[PDB]
């Protein structure tokens, strides 16, 4: 659309392309660094910056975990049996299992990375799905859920027109993209539970911004 | 507070 | 389609139509698990899957499938849920029994949204058949087949929304975008159920107890 | 086992 151009959503993804032995430490370090980049990404999504500060805070607090998982999952389509962090470090399945986080790591590989790889999800499609996650009209405390709802609607109208234009032979492509969002939600929730345990037990360095996101709403 | 997140969002720079 | 007719999915929906509210909800869930198996059997191609794959899909999906049903049943009432047993739980009883949070999420993310868009039983049936045909469910003998069944259901749903609601081009999107909320609410309801079981002092009937058993 | 679920699925009559 003119109100939510797919060009601008792609530009937001392109703008944030990046330059110990516990994989959990390495992932937590990368998450803190990427929370800084995530704010800059959100600001490049059309209309996000025109929301009230309170509503911007609410949407990034509600969405950050899913938004980071979508990004590293899509970054990892070229990797065999592993993830590529924004830090340029790789995490292999064998390390994840050896660190006590095998199950969730396998869910990331099986439900997200391999499915992104199978359909060859492009950065315009990832950007849109991340903008849908961001514009979460269910997020508690929103001053005006209606306007967040209409921003979500503009993004998914833009996504569907993009999939029809670029992939006219894949009539189900739009549906298929939206149907990775439940898995992303589920994986998000399990990752969060891991993070809270790492915090509770100590023995994982957690930097200021990741710490802040884990401090109660 | 959400001190960091508020500082990053407010900034327009 | 002829592979996955919306008629058969609607027919499946129509075919199945203690002060403690949590006791009453748990009792109702147990009863509805018996109905849920009969519902799944009426979904085209479900019964052609191996018994092992049928077990895996119903074990993975039962929670979301029951929540989707009682949510859609509750669009007629204000700030309450209607159970299959015919009992009503008001928001005020839910809050008084220490499950206000999740009860409000159901009301706000599912019931009110179903009510707002006037989601019909063909659309609910399809969304429930998408939840059922979960290709991510662990241990499936053939994830590919379940994937193609999901694809046939969402092709059927989209043609139905275009035919019945031609003036609402976003309606298909809107239906699919309740599934993440349903997942999140499903997971939170499961954690409640595991806590009720762990602490005791909520009676849990045999079929619901079986669904909570950790293989 | 999943006794009950197996019995209900098998049951046809
Ligand atoms: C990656 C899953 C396995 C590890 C489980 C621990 C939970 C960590 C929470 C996920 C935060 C995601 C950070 C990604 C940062 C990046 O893009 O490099
Ligand atoms: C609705 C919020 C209550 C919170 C308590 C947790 C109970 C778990 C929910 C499982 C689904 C209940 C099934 C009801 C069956 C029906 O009447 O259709």
């Amino acid at each position: 659309s003119m109100d939510m151009p797919v060009e601008r959503i792609l530009e937001a993804e392109l703008a944030v392309e990046p330059k110990t032995n516990d994989p959990v430490t390495n992932i937590c370090h990368a998450a803190d660094k990427q929370l800084f980049t995530l704010v800059e990404w959100a600001k490049r999504i059309p209309h996000f910056s025109d929301l009230t500060l309170e509503d911007q805070v609410i949407l990034l607090r509600a969405g950050w975990n899913e938004l980071l998982i979508a990004s590293f999952s899509h970054r990892s389509v070229s990797v065999q049996d592993g993830i590529l962090l924004a830090t340029g470090l790789h995490v292999h399945r064998s390390s994840a299992h050896s660190a006590g986080v095998g199950s969730i790591f396998d869910r990331v590989l099986t439900e997200l990375v391999s499915k992104m790889k199978d359909m060859q999800m492009d950065k315009s499609e990832l950007g849109c799905l991340r903008a849908i996650v961001l514009f979460n009209p269910d997020a508690k405390g929103l001053s005006n859920p209606s306007e967040v709802e209409t921003l979500r609607e503009k993004v998914y109208a833009t996504l569907e027109a993009y999939t029809k234009q670029k992939y006219p032979e894949q009539p189900g492509r739009f549906a298929k993209l939206l149907l990775r969002l439940p898995a992303l939600r589920s994986i998000g929730l399990k990752c969060l539970e891991h993070l809270f345990f790492f915090k509770l037990i100590g023995d994982t360095p957690i930097d200021t911004f990741l710490m802040e996101m884990l401090e109660t709403p | 507070k959400h001190k960091i997140l508020h500082r990053l969002l407010q900034d327009s720079s």
